[PDB]
Parts: C-alpha cells; sequence; structure tokens
C-alpha cells in the first residue's frame, strides 16, 4: 500500500495525473467563458 | 492494548493480517485489499471511520424516524430527498456559508487534535474549562460527555466502543440502501418496506 | 482610427460575416425535425455565435476590410485588454510555476540519492512547495538583492 | 506562550516572540532571512498606521454626515469636488513632501541614529529611540513607549489594513459608502449578504 503511493508519485503517473486535472480545469473555463479574445473585466 | 488472538473472524479458517492484532474496538480482522498495513495509516482510517459513522448514523436517524412517523400521520416532513429544495426562511446559499463557518471552526480543533493530540484542550477565553478525555476520536469533557458515562476502565470502554463502531456501520448501510433504492424506485423507503412486506416472494428488486 | 481601422459596431463586414455565417448553420439546420437532438443542437450553436459577435461589438474590438477582429499590442490604454494585462497575467503564472520548481530542485540537492527524488517525486513535499509561488515576486526580489538568485563563483 | 495563530501548528524557529505582536505566524516562508524580516517590520508598520489613518478619514466623515451635522461627500467621490487648487497643484506639493520625509526615514532605517539632528538648527536633535519607533518631538505627550502599547498599535494596523480591503472591495462591487453597507445590513440582515450581492 506504501509500494502504491510510491508507484503512483513515479514520473509518468504523476504527470498523467497532473495534465488530466489542468485539461478538465482549462475545459471548463472555456466551456464557461467561451470565444475569449481580450481581458473584458478592468 | 489486549492483542485477543483468537476473536471472531469474518470469514472462518482465515488467518487475519498482521496489523490486525486484537486491540482496536469492533476488529474482526477484515482488510483483504491490506488498506491498513501501516500504523499511521490505521490510525488515521481509524479516525475516519469513526466520524463516518457517527455522520451516517445522525443521518439514518434524520431519514428512517421522520419517514416512519410521516407515513403514519405524526409529521408532515417532506421526502428526505426532495427536502433539499423546499424552501426556508432565507434560500440556501447562505444558510450553506454559515453551517460551513459554524462546522469548519469544529472541524479544524478536531483537525489540530488529531495531528497532536491533547494540543487545543482547555479554552482560550476561559483557561479553567478543559476536555475531560484522554483519546483521540473520543473527546469526553462536559460538553461531549456530561453524564461521566464514557470514561471508565477496558472491558467496560471496549464493550461501549465496538458497540458503537457496529452501529455506525450498520448506518452508513442505511443511509446507503435508503439513497439506491430512492434512485432506483420513484418511492420513499417506507413504501418499499411495506411492499416488500406484502408480497415479499414477489416485491424484491427483480420486478422491472 | 488607430492604423486605419474603423470599431466592430460600426463594421459593416463585421455585420456581414456575422449573418452569413448564422443561416448558413439554420440552412443546416432545416431537417431531422423541428425538436429532435440535432435541431437542438444546432440551435445552440446559433445562439453561442450571436453571443460571441456581440461580445465582440462590446469589447470595442478593431476591424478592417476584411471584417475580422484586429489586436493592439502598441501600449495604447485603449487596448489593455487585448495583450497587456493578459501578459502580466502570464507572467505572474509562468513565475509561478517556474519558481516552484526552482525551490524543489534546491530543497532536494543535499540528498544522499537526488536522482531518486527526480524520477519518483516526493509529493508532501511539493505539497508544501506549490503555494509559496503566490508570492514568488517579493521572495524573489528578496532574493536578487541578497544576493542569494545567482549561484556565485559560475 | 507567545501566541498561536493555529494552536496546533508549531512555530518558525525564526520568530522568538522578540517583535510585539508575534503569534507565530509566516506560512509562506517570506521571513525567513533576518535581513528581510528587519525589512518587513517596518513596513507592515508603516503600512498599517496609514491605513488607520486612511480608514478612520474615510468612515468617520461618513457617520458625521449620515446624522447631520456637516455635510462632506464620499471617499470615492471627494477627489472630484473641486478645491482652491489643482489636483495637478497639490499632487505635486504632496510629491515633494513625501520625497523629503521618505528619504530622510529611508536613511534612518539603513544607519539608525544618522539623520537624526537638525539640518538647519545645530541644536535640536533626537534622542536614541528604535527603528520604526521615533519619540522624541514626535511623542510631546511623552507616552511610554512601553510593550503593551506596540502590540496595541500593530493589532489596530492590522485591523485597519483588513478595514481598507473591505472598503474598497465593497465600493466596486455594490456601489456606495461603507455605512450605507453596514446599516442596510443591520436592519433586514438574513437577506443582506455579499451572496444577494452577487
Ligand atoms: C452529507 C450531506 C448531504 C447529502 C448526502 C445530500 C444529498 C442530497 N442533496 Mg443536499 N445533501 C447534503 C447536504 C446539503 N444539501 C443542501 C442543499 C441541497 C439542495 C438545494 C438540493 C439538495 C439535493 C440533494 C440530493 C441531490 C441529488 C443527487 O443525485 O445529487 C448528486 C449525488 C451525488 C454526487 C452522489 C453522492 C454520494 C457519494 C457516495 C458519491 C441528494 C440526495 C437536491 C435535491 O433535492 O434533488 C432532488 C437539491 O436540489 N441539497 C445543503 C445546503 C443547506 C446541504 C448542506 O450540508
Ligand atoms: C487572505 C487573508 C486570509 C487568509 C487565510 C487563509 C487560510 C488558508 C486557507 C486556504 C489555503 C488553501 C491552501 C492550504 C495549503 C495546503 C496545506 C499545505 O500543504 O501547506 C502547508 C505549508 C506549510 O507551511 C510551511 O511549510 C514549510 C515547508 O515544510 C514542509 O512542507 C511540506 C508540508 O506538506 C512537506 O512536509 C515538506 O517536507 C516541507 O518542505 C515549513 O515546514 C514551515 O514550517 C511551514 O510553516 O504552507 C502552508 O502553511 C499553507 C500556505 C497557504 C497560503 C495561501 C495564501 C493565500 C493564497
Ligand atoms: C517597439 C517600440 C516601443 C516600445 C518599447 C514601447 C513601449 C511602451 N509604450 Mg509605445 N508606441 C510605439 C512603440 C513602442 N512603445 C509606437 C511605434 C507607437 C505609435 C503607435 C506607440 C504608442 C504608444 C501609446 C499611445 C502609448 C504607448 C505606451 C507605452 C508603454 C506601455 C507599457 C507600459 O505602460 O508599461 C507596463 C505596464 C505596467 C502596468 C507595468 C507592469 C509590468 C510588471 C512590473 C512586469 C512584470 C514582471 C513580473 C511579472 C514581476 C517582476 C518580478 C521581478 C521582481 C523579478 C511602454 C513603456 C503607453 C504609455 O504611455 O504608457 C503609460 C501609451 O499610452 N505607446
Ligand atoms: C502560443 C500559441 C497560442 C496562443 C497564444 C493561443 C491563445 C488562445 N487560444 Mg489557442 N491553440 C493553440 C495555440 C495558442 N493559442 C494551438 C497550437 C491550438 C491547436 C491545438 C489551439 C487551439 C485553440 C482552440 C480550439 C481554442 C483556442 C483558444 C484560445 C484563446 C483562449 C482564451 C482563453 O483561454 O480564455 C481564458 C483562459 C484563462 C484566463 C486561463 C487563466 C486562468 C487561470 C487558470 C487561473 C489563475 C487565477 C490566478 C487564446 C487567445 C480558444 C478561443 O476562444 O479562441 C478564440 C479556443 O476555442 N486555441
Ligand atoms: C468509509 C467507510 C469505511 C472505512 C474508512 C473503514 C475502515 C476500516 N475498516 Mg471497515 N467496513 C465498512 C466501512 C469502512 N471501513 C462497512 C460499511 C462495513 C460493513 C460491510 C465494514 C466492515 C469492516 C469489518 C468486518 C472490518 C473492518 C475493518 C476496518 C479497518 C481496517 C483497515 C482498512 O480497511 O483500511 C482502510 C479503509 C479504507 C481506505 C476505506 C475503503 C473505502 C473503499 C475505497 C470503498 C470502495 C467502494 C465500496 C467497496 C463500494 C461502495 C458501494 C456500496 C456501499 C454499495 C479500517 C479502519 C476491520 C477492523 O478490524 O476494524 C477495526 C474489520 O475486520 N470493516
Ligand atoms: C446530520 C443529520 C440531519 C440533517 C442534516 C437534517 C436536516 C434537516 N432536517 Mg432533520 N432530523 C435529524 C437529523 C438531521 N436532519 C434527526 C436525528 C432527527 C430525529 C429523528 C430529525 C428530525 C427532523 C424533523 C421532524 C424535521 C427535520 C427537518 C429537517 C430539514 C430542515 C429543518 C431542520 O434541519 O431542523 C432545524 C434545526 C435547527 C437547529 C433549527 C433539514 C433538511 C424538518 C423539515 O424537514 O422541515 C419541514 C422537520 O420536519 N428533521
Ligand atoms: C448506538 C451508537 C453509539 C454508541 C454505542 C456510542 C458509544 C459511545 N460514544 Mg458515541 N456517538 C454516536 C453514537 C454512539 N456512541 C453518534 C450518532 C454520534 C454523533 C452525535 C456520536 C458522537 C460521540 C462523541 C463526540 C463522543 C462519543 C463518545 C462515546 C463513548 C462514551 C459514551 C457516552 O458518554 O456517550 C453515549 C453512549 C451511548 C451508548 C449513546 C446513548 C444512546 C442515545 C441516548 C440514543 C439517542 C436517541 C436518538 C438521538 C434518537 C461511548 C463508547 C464520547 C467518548 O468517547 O467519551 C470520551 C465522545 O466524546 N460519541
Ligand atoms: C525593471 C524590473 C526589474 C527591477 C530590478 C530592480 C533593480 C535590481 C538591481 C539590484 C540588484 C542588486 O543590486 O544586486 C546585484 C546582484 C548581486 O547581489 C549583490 O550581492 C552582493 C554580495 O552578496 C551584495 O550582497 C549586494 O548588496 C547584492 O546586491 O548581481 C547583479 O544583479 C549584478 C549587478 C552588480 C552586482
Ligand atoms: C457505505 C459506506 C462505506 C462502505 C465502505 C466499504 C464497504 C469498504 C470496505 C473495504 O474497504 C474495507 C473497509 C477494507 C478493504 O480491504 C476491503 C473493502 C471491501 C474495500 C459509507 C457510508 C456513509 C454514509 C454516511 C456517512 C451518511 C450520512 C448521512 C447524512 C449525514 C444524512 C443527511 C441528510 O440531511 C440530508 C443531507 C438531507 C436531509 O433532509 C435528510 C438526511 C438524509 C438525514
Ligand atoms: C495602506 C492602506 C490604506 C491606506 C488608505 C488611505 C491612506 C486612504 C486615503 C483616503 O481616504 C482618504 C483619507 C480621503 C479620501 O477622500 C481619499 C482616500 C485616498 C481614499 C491599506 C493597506 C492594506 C494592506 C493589506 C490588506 C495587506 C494584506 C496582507 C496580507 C493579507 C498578508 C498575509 C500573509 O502575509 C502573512 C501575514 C504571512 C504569509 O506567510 C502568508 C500571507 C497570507 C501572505
Ligand atoms: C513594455 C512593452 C513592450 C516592450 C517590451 C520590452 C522591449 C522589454 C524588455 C525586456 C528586457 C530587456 C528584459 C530583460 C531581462 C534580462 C535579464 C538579465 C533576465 C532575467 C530573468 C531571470 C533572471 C529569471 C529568474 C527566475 C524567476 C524570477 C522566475 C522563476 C525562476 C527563474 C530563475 C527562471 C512591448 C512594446 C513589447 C509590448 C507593450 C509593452
Amino acid at each position: 500500500m506504501r509500494d502504491l503511493k510510491t508507484y503512483l508519485s513515479v514520473a509518468p503517473v504523476a504527470s498523467t495525473l497532473w495534465f488530466a486535472a489542468l485539461a478538465g480545469l482549462l475545459i471548463e473555463i472555456n466551456r464557461f467563458f467561451p470565444d475569449a479574445l481580450t481581458f473584458p473585466f478592468f | 492494548t489486549v492483542a485477543e488472538p483468537d476473536r471472531p473472524l469474518w470469514f472462518p479458517g482465515s488467518t487475519p493480517p498482521p496489523w490486525l492484532d486484537g486491540s482496536l474496538p469492533g476488529d474482526f480482522g477484515f482488510d483483504p485489499l491490506g488498506l491498513g498495513s501501516d500504523p499511521e495509516s490505521l490510525r488515521w482510517n481509524v479516525q475516519a471511520e469513526l466520524v463516518h459513522s457517527r455522520w451516517a448514523m445522525l443521518g439514518a436517524a434524520g431519514i428512517f424516524i421522520p419517514e416512519f412517523l410521516t407515513k403514519l400521520g405524526i409529521l408532515n416532513t417532506p421526502s428526505w430527498y426532495t427536502a433539499g429544495e423546499q424552501e426556508y426562511f432565507t434560500d440556501t446559499t447562505t444558510l450553506f456559508i454559515v453551517e460551513l463557518v459554524f462546522i469548519g471552526w469544529a472541524e479544524g480543533r478536531r483537525w489540530a487534535d488529531i495531528l497532536n493530540p491533547g494540543c487545543v484542550n482547555t479554552d482560550p477565553i476561559f483557561p479553567n474549562n478543559k476536555l475531560t478525555g484522554t483519546d483521540v476520536g473520543y473527546p469526553g469533557g462536559l460538553w461531549f460527555d456530561p453524564l461521566g458515562w464514557g470514561s471508565a476502565s477496558p472491558q467496560k470502554l471496549k464493550e461501549l466502543r465496538t458497540k458503537e463502531i457496529k452501529n455506525g456501520r450498520l448506518a452508513m448501510l442505511a443511509v446507503m440502501g435508503a439513497w439506491f433504492q430512492h434512485i432506483y424506485t420513484g418511492t420513499g423507503p417506507i413504501d418499499n418496506l411495506f411492499a416488500h412486506l406484502a408480497d415479499p416472494g414477489h416485491a424484491t428488486i427483480f420486478a422491472a | 482610427d488607430i492604423a486605419g481601422l474603423t470599431p466592430c459596431k460600426d463594421s459593416k463586414q463585421f455585420a456581414k460575416r456575422e449573418k452569413q455565417s448564422i443561416k448558413k448553420l439554420e440552412s443546416s439546420l432545416k431537417l431531422y425535425a423541428p425538436d429532435s437532438a440535432p435541431a437542438l443542437a444546432i440551435n445552440a450553436t446559433i445562439e453561442k455565435t450571436k453571443r460571441r459577435f456581440d461580445n465582440y461589438g462590446k469589447q470595442g474590438l478593431l476591424c478592417g476590410a476584411d471584417g475580422l477582429p484586429h489586436l493592439i499590442v502598441s501600449g495604447d490604454q485603449r487596448h489593455w485588454g487585448e495583450f497587456i494585462t493578459p501578459g502580466i497575467l502570464f507572467l505572474y503564472i509562468a513565475g509561478w510555476i517556474g519558481w516552484v520548481g526552482r525551490s524543489y530542485l534546491i530543497a532536494i540537492r543535499d540528498d544522499k540519492k537526488p536522482t531518486q527524488k527526480e524520477i519518483i517525486i516526493d509529493v508532501p513535499l511539493a505539497t508544501g512547495l506549490v503555494f509559496r509561488g503566490f508570492s514568488w515576486p517579493i521572495a524573489a526580489y528578496r532574493e536578487l538583492l541578497n544576493g542569494e538568485l545567482v549561484a556565485k563563483d559560475v | 506562550k507567545k501566541g498561536e495563530w493555529l494552536p496546533g501548528l508549531a512555530s518558525p524557529g525564526y520568530l522568538t516572540g522578540s517583535l510585539p505582536g508575534d503569534n507565530g505566524f509566516d506560512p509562506l516562508g517570506l521571513a525567513e532571512d533576518p535581513e528581510n524580516l528587519k525589512w518587513f517590520v517596518q513596513a507592515e508598520l508603516v503600512n498599517g498606521r496609514w491605513a488607520m489613518l486612511g480608514v478612520a478619514g474615510m468612515l468617520l466623515p461618513e457617520v458625521f454626515t449620515s446624522i447631520g451635522i456637516i455635510n462632506v461627500p464620499k471617499w470615492y467621490d471627494a477627489g472630484k469636488e473641486e478645491y482652491f487648487a489643482s489636483s495637478s497643484t497639490l499632487f505635486v506639493i504632496e510629491f515633494i513632501l513625501f520625497h523629503y520625509v521618505e528619504i530622510r526615514r529611508w536613511q534612518d532605517i539603513k544607519n539608525p541614529g544618522s539623520v537624526n539632528q537638525d539640518p538647519i538648527f545645530k541644536q535640536y536633535s533626537l534622542p536614541a529611540g528604535e527603528v520604526g519607533y521615533p519619540g522624541g518631538i514626535f511623542n510631546p505627550l511623552n507616552f511610554a513607549p512601553t510593550l503593551e502599547a506596540k502590540e496595541k498599535e500593530i493589532a489596530n494596523g492590522r485591523l485597519a489594513m483588513l478595514a481598507f480591503l473591505g472598503f474598497i472591495i465593497q465600493h466596486n462591487v455594490t456601489g456606495k459608502g461603507p455605512f450605507d453597507n453596514l446599516l442596510q445590513h443591520i436592519s433586514d440582515p438574513w437577506h443582506n449578504t455579499i451572496v444577494q450581492t452577487l
């Protein structure tokens, strides 16, 4: 179980998870604020 | 810390795992995935199982008493599931914000004590007041143990605690069943129970 | 106007493009039903198109003879939303990433087997380091004044 | 116990309970260097004193004009009302005067005791206090600059900085005065939040 926690922190798995989460975040941002060319706030 | 070596075992004939000795209450040697083989893992998950069990028991009461006395014309509380929307004096987001502040304070206190035992015991405003329980997850003191009911010496405390953890496991399962029945069917749970009781041999899940 | 570009609210070409695309969509629509799921998807796309064109109208962008929006990055103040404020956002986030990475590298450099922590991350350590990037500008400044950012004697 | 901002969390080794206000709070490691800390203490004190003056002068005029004694504008408007002089003129005067006093403060932070004596009259110096706490003429009432009162000071300054944060975010999202905001939440509160504002 500890060995599993180590394995999950090996480079390919760590990067896979990091980028899947990042992808979900950017996807949802663009689903909420679509077609942005400028910063329309201030 | 009384390593009961031949306790009851969920799977008779097994040989329990080495990390499940017999000390913890409600021990029956069930960890086939080996999710508690490290002592710090085990104590953290002990806290998690405990607090889940108490939350589940509160919830099971709050459903199954009000529903059993709503079917009977005692009260008129709506469906526990549909009670998420029927609106109160305010809306829900603010209600959630005040709940958030209030309960998050308490959970941060419990956090501190889980990671450093007995280091938040007394009150800052009133230092004389002090929680009287000396274990993590069993706070005691006047607030959580004004009846003294809890603090005692083993064979007495150990049994009370095992009883707690078993009631809690059943309550977790109970509210899980309420959820999945009311998502499968479109009914109330007491209706499920009455229908199944009036036709057990036919009013099962295999009705679709 | 600036570089000869007139506003997308006042640009006839900008409008023509909008209505051409909209009714191409609606010509592709007139099928499958007036309520089926394909029709609902196509109508959602139509409404999204209208929202996009109107938002570009609100934000005061510059259009050319093509009828498409152009970008002014010179420093003029009517157009900071185009490049300079998203640029500040980018520089902040990028410095955040790089600062956290350099502090992790420095934190593990004294280990007996440093490569072991490069191919197998120490996740609790990184979890303690992620949030220093929030103030990476001030820290990097006081680290430059300290004579502490640049490895001496290299 | 020199005070904990988190009753479970341990102190940092670089905070010693020496300077007033020490409650052991610096999670982002900003002041794990003594020179950094010497600079940051000063910045905290001075920012806090400016926030104190600013928020008091922002809020008290509001209630004074709201129970009818004098008629003053709102802070987010007062820069527009015409005065006896341009706003450019006042800004330039302000720049020169703040230039002088801030470079004086600078040299005293860099080199305590070196900017004490009057540069015009060769008498009339200052006694040898500490940095961040110039007493003397700047302390006519000769109050005791004791440890108890420095903690008072920095606590008032911190709360004032938070009050400033509040005033500006409030004005930008709601659009009126902070006394407007307060009482209009006061009477009917359970429908007067930041939530209904958003
Ligand atoms: C290639 C030549 C050139 C260059 C270099 C510039 C440069 C500039 N022009 Mg200009 N311009 C040019 C050509 C050029 N222009 C031409 C040919 C024209 C004719 C069309 C114009 C017409 C023009 C106009 C009309 C205006 C400008 C303006 C400006 C300034 C706007 C940017 C600014 O305000 O600073 C930057 C803005 C900031 C808020 C600074 C924040 C940046 C931070 C500090 C950096 C981030 C670093 C990191 C994140 C943190 C630091 C960490 C560190 C401690 C390690 C800028 C200095 C504007 C101006 O005058 O400025 C007021 C303006 O009005 N230009
Ligand atoms: C969140 C619920 C939860 C948690 C945290 C625990 C935790 C624990 N249990 Mg327990 N258990 C539970 C629920 C839970 N249990 C329920 C509902 C039952 C009744 C079926 C049991 C019956 C049981 C027995 C008989 C025994 C334990 C034991 C233990 C301890 C052994 C260590 C371990 O299992 O590793 C860590 C635990 C976890 C990491 C939680 C696992 C969560 C997984 C991922 C859930 C997977 C989904 C699930 C299979 C399907 C859900 C759908 C379903 C509800 C319809 C440990 C502290 C042993 C003990 O000695 O107790 C002291 C023991 O003998 N449990
Ligand atoms: C089922 C469950 C957990 C089950 C976990 C299991 C089986 C894990 C088993 C194993 O891992 C072990 C242990 C060891 C491994 O080696 C082997 C496996 C097999 C992997 C938890 C439920 C836990 C369920 C909980 C905590 C329920 C709480 C409910 C509350 C608070 C109710 C709140 C309400 O208020 C609302 C929100 C609306 C109101 O109107 C009304 C009500 C409904 C009352
Ligand atoms: C200077 C200031 C305010 C000054 C205002 C003034 C003079 C107002 C002036 C005027 O009103 C008058 C009089 C008249 C009006 O007509 C015109 C104006 C012009 C309006 C506020 C500063 C206010 C400054 C603020 C809010 C500072 C916030 C700092 C924070 C939150 C830091 C927290 C942490 O840093 C720790 C402590 C430890 C780290 O490890 C972790 C983190 C979390 C990073
Ligand atoms: C403004 C503007 C402009 C201009 C610009 C320019 C032209 C500038 C510049 C610039 C420059 C000329 C710069 C420089 C540089 C130099 C050097 C020398 C460097 C450096 C850096 C560093 C050193 C870094 C560090 C770090 C950090 C801090 C982060 C993370 C980590 C690291 C380490 C990476 C334009 C028009 C375009 C646009 C508009 C605006």
